[PDB]
């Protein structure tokens, strides 16, 4: 069945309460009480926090709470602590006797003040084009917290195929950097007026544009 | 809950068979289901399927053509086989318990997963392959700070890792080398970038030294500005 929709990124300061939504359909979240929530720290195994929509295993802090209204389940994290910075996934059993998962939410606990990313977009090099290939490279630096979404545009139309983007990691200053790649043929690169990299961070979007005519 | 221990070969070539095994410690199969789940480096979690100790299985509709699970009651082990793999199957594979129980007649509880194994990293590709290296000529994207960014694109290699130096190791300040992305090919690409002062461009030299030790590929690429 179809993945449950979660927000990509949620942030809060310590002491704050935050909510993470998880939207499905009649056949999973809607008509049943079959929703779970898991916390995933990098390299550690997933950890159960909530099952049957709202039951908490013993050993899970009571700061974690689950609920459901309609086709949308929600995980609330009260009194945010720095240890809560992780990826969070919902899941559900279904009326077709399967399990589906959510798309995942990165929770950031703001330990530092927000920092907007600097975006730098590289067009394909002449050397790559002579080799009958083309890669656009979008470099994202100097931002905090370390969560971004990246959208690519050909002219004004969305480009989905051939995109890969890294998970943000720390630079040697203490802010984050990430990177996104658009692979195209030389023909597709030449066949459009411009290509843009759109970087969305903490509710604002920075855009950069290159053109095969520059 | 229980403790799941899992193993199996994680380095595969296209068209081969993934075969992973999970062992139950601190409990038994009982009335429960036992499951395989994966996390591909881009995507979120995929439920692969489940099996109980009597051999009843339920599988993910998009994977069932290639997936079969088995159970060995005597050993307290269950297994995943996935045939004809491609790089689309590259992922961390976890086993876990799905301790569903009936409460009356219409009512299921503990519809969650809970005994998550530590994961097996599976990669799928054909052969060792060295990178293609291209320059990322300076773009000048901080006007306030009078700084530019320049770099090297290290493209289409397998397996990890790749190490990038600049100027044979003399240049480390302002260098940032990103984690690799995995492409749909099953090959990797990464980039390494230097933040430098704009006034240095065209007078200081910048050369990136790529060494992909898996394939004994070393490449030096000069990175110079496009246009003054």
């Amino acid at each position: 069945q179809s993945a449950l929709t979660q927000p990509a990124s949620v942030s809060g300061s310590p002491g704050q309460s935050i909510t993470i939504s998880c939207t499905g359909t009649s056949n999973d979240v809607g008509d049943y009480d079959y929703v779970s929530w898991y916390q995933l720290h990098p390299g550690k195994a997933p950890k159960l926090l909530i099952f049957d929509v709202s039951r908490r295993p013993s050993g899970v802090s009571d700061r974690f709470s689950g609920s459901k209204s309609g086709d949308t389940a929600s995980l609330t994290i009260s009194g945010l602590q720095a240890e809560d910075e992780a990826d969070y996934y919902c899941s559900s059993y279904t009326g077709s006797s399967t399990y589906v998962f959510g798309t995942g939410t990165k929770v950031s606990v703001l330990s530092q003040p927000k920092a907007n990313p600097t975006v730098t977009l590289f067009p394909p090099s002449s050397e790559e084009l002579q080799a009958n290939k083309a890669t656009l490279v979008c470099l994202i630096s100097d931002f905090y917290p370390g969560a971004v979404t990246v959208a690519w545009k050909a002219d004004s139309s969305p480009v989905k195929a051939g995109v890969e983007t890294t998970t943000p990691s720390k630079q040697s200053n203490n802010k984050y950097a990430a990177s996104s790649y658009l692979s195209l043929t030389p023909e597709q690169w030449k066949s459009h007026r411009s290509y843009s990299c759109q970087v969305t961070h903490e509710g604002s979007t920075v855009e950069k544009t290159v053109a095969p005519t520059e | 809950q229980v403790q799941l221990q899992q193993w199996g070969a994680g380095l595969l070539k296209p068209s081969e068979t993934l075969s992973l095994t999970c062992a139950v410690n601190g409990g038994s199969f009982s009335i429960y289901y036992w499951s395989w789940i994966r996390q591909p480096p881009g995507k979120g979690l995929d439920w692969i399927g489940e099996i109980n100790q009597s051999g009843s299985t339920n599988y993910n509709p998009s994977l069932k053509s290639r997936v079969t699970m088995s159970v060995d009651t005597s050993k307290s082990q269950f297994s995943l086989r996935m045939t004809s793999v491609t790089a689309a199957d590259t992922a961390i594979y976890y086993c876990a318990r799905a301790p569903r129980i009936r409460w009356g007649s219409y009512r299921l509880k503990q519809t969650n997963f809970d005994s998550w194994g530590q994961g097996t990293l599976v990669t799928v590709f054909n052969q060792i392959k060295g990178p293609s290296v291209f320059p990322l000529a300076p773009s000048s994207k901080s006007t306030s700070g009078g700084t530019a960014a320049l770099g090297c694109l290290v493209k289409d290699y397998f397996p990890e890792p790749v190490t990038v130096s600049w100027n044979s190791g003399a240049l480390t300040s302002g260098v940032h080398t990103f984690p690799a992305v995995l492409q749909s090919s099953g090959l990797y690409s990464l980039s390494s970038v230097v933040t430098v002062p704009s006034s240095s461009l065209g007078t200081q030299t910048y050369i990136c030294n790529v060494n992909h030790k898996p394939s004994n590929t070393k490449v030096d690429k000069r990175v110079e500005p496009k246009s003054c």
